[PDB]
């Protein structure tokens, strides 16, 4: 593809999230770099607002998704650099068990030489006692794996996986997603099959700062047909 | 102009102005900058390919191992986008070779995901850990299977299947083997006057591993049973995290029983080829790097002929094609059983007929013969036989019908007792160390017998007994570990 050749070496992403659920105005404003010719993720989220409600390893498959390792059989069933760069609006509706869902509209496109992506996170019905809000999950995230289907319908991929999280109790959390990622631009397109991902997600601390961070380290790399 | 100095010095090492960062450096800049991300700009120097720059900032005062908020050190960036001649330098001034970031995956590893060549037998001449692993349990072989690479997938297995080796026919340790199966233990359990329980055959297990601390050294690896690991001690730890804590390998029997021929005299085969390639990708996990593979040869009138030998050649071959591709050593034992009547001129004639066919196989399902181990059975005469032989004319031609079909790549020669005593076991082993031959592979001490057998007259089958029992068991200990050596005088015994 065109749109391939422009990711070849080292790209500064910047990462720009406003969310509100339940009233709570929250704003996330982070930066660092992408690799995708061997598929290296390295993002510093800092949180502008302080006391984030939400937790934080429940927000870590958002964003980029497109430095991905890719095979050299592989190269013809990509879409993330297939509508470079005009860029594809990214929205998902995330669900839960007994709980809430959110809603987020992701934006992913370059402004000259930096990828600027724009969230608008929505989402109410939740509780006050649940694992959300209230601070009861730990600060880890194993690997999970990334479902990607297709659609002709409204032109676009519907991506659908389903991860879990962890707490401090004993029970296991299972999340349902739905991706919808349509493009912007009237170019060339490529239209994608069946295959999974991997994810290699890494989260610490950093006692060289005082607001809520988290530093993220995810090594994404490709497999083969389902 | 001449304000933030660690600002403007990051920009020069990021593109590559090599006329830009000789002018900082000599005016008075911070080498060792630490910005928002605390990236050093060793870092920016290594990753995107400049050679020259990183012979300047390691000339002044830079830390090699710098680890920012990542925990990545230079020698990672290093070794990514593609380069060898930056890798060699950092290596020269004292780096970390086990580094360990945000996951704990050392740099060893991403010299394998992307697809590096020649990068990876530099990190394997200094000294790299080949069992790394991480918080995902995965090492530096499960992942390039998955990716798709010819010189890494089945380069890098030849050198972690064969530095197992090493520490098993070490001179001065050796093989216990105790993998009495229930068709085998209620045979030697009866006489006594105890019987076949759960309890006995865990209890008997149990009193040659938790022992002495003076059987370390002397002890590489120690044959078990499928159900055995599958048991746990008295005191709270498996059996497997005892033996590898002290100094050895722990084992599994993998063959199964006998099945008879059609048209023969009593030739039969070993039991052990559906179901391999399911076994090997769970006992690597365990603990377990090697087996035992037992065949049953016989001499007899015309047995062996031109049928046991083509029918075990392909056996011995087909068995040691799936063990390497997961993590377990295979290890060949033809032992042939002294039966009949027959002198070293008949005995030696068949042993150098049936090694002939178990290397000739090996070179076409491509097997690693610097990875394997070979337990091949002794040059004895029959119990029937009226001619007596002395202890120097076995050895010479126990030798001699070794070198001429065990290649030299073998990491070690094992050998068996041959159903004979437990003193004369010992004895006969030192003979052949002292031979005046080059031997250019080694040799050490693997009995199933003669190791154990002082550890049950004396152990009854009571609980008091438990002191006594294993003091047997350093005596012989300590008189197997010298004979493969050449120091072995007998005083006493």
């Amino acid at each position: 593809s065109k749109g391939e050749e422009l990711f070849t070496g080292v790209v500064p992403i910047l990462v720009e999230l406003d969310g509100d659920v339940n009233g709570h105005k929250f704003s996330v404003s982070g930066e660092g770099e992408g690799d995708a010719t061997y598929g290296k993720l390295t993002l510093k989220f800092i949180c502008t607002t302080g006391k984030l409600p939400v937790p934080w390893p429940t927000l870590v498959t958002t964003l980029v998704q497109c430095f991905s390792r890719y095979p050299d059989h592989m190269k013809q069933h990509d879409f993330f650099k297939s509508a470079m760069p005009e860029g594809y609006v990214q929205e998902r509706t995330i669900f839960f068990k007994d709980d809430g869902n959110y809603k987020t509209r992701a934006e992913v496109k370059f402004e000259g030489d930096t990828l600027v992506n724009r969230i608008e996170l929505k989402g109410i019905d939740f509780k006050e006692d649940g694992n959300i809000l209230g601070h009861k999950l730990e600060y880890n995230y194993n690997s999970h794996n990334v479902y990607i289907m297709a659609d002709k319908q409204k032109n676009g991929i519907k991506v659908n996986f389903k991860i879990r999280h962890n707490i401090e109790d004993g029970s296991v959390q299972l999340a349902d997603h739905y991706q919808q990622n349509t493009p912007i631009g009237d170019g060339p397109v490529l239209l994608p099959d069946n295959h999974y991902l991997s994810t290699q997600s890494a989260l610490s601390k950093d006692p060289n700062e005082k607001r809520d961070h988290m530093v993220l380290l995810e090594f994404v790399t490709a497999a083969g047909i389902t | 102009s001449g304000s933030d100095l660690g600002k403007k010095l990051l920009e020069a090492a990021r593109a590559g102005q090599d006329d830009e960062v000789r002018i900082l450096m000599a005016n008075g800049a911070d080498v060792n900058a630490l910005d928002r991300f605390g990236l050093t700009p060793l870092h920016l120097a290594a990753q995107r390919g400049h050679l020259e720059i990183v012979e300047v900032l390691l000339k002044c005062g830079a830390d090699v191992n710098a680890a920012d908020l990542w925990g990545q050190t230079p020698l990672h960036l290093a070794a990514t986008a593609g380069h060898l001649e930056i890798v060699e330098v950092l290596l020269k001034y004292g780096a970390d070779v086990n580094a360990l970031d945000l996951i704990g995956k050392t740099p060893l590893h991403l010299t394998a995901i992307d697809g590096h060549l020649e990068i990876v037998e530099v990190l394997l001449k200094h000294g790299a850990d080949v069992n790394a692993q991480d918080k995902f349990g995965k090492t530096a072989f499960d992942i390039s299977i998955d990716n798709g690479n010819e010189d890494l997938a089945e380069i890098l297995q030849k050198l972690n299947l064969s530095d197992i080796a090493h520490r098993i026919v070490a001179p001065g340790k050796g093989i216990l083997a105790a993998d009495e199966s229930t068709g085998s233990i209620a045979k030697r359990l009866q006489s006594i006057g105890t019987e076949n329980t759960e309890e006995n055959r865990r209890f008997y297990r149990q009193l040659l591993l938790t022992a002495d601390d003076r059987v370390n050294p002397c002890i590489g690896g120690v044959i078990l049973f499928h159900e055995t690991l599958y048991q746990k001690a008295d005191d709270g730890r498996p059996f497997p995290q005892v033996i590898k804590s002290k100094g050895g390998v722990v084992g599994i029997k993998v063959d199964k029983g006998v099945v008879p021929l059609a048209g023969t005299n009593g030739e039969t085969t070993t039991q052990g080829l559906d179901g391999l390639s399911e076994r090997c990708a769970q006992y690597k996990k365990d603990g377990a790097d090697f087996a035992k593979w037992r065949c049953v040869l016989k001499i007899g009138e015309h047995t062996p002929s031109a049928l046991a030998i083509m029918e075990n050649a392909n056996v011995l071959a087909r068995y040691a094609s799936i063990c390497q591709q997961n993590g377990i050593v295979p290890i060949v034992e033809p032992e042939i059983l002294p039966d009949g009547d027959h002198d070293l001129k008949r005995c030696q004639y068949v042993t150098e007929k049936v090694l002939a066919a178990v290397y000739k196989a090996l070179s076409d399902h491509h097997i690693y013969l610097e990875g394997t181990l070979l337990k091949p059975n002794m040059v004895t005469p029959g119990h029937a036989c009226t001619q007596k032989y002395s202890h120097e004319e076995i050895a010479m031609a126990t030798v001699t019908a070794l070198r001429r079909t065990v290649p030299p790549a073998v990491t070690g020669v094992t050998f068996l007792s041959g159903g004979q005593s437990e003193e004369e076991a010992s004895i006969n082993l030192n003979a052949i160390n002292k031979c005046p031959l080059l031997k250019p592979w080694a040799l050490t001490f693997s009995y199933g017998r003669a190791l154990q057998a002082s550890a049950l007259k004396a152990w009854g089958g009571k609980k008091e007994n438990l002191k006594a029992a294993q003091e047997e068991y350093v005596k012989r200990a300590l008189a197997n570990s010298l004979a493969c050596q050449g120091k072995y005088t007998p005083s006493g015994q």
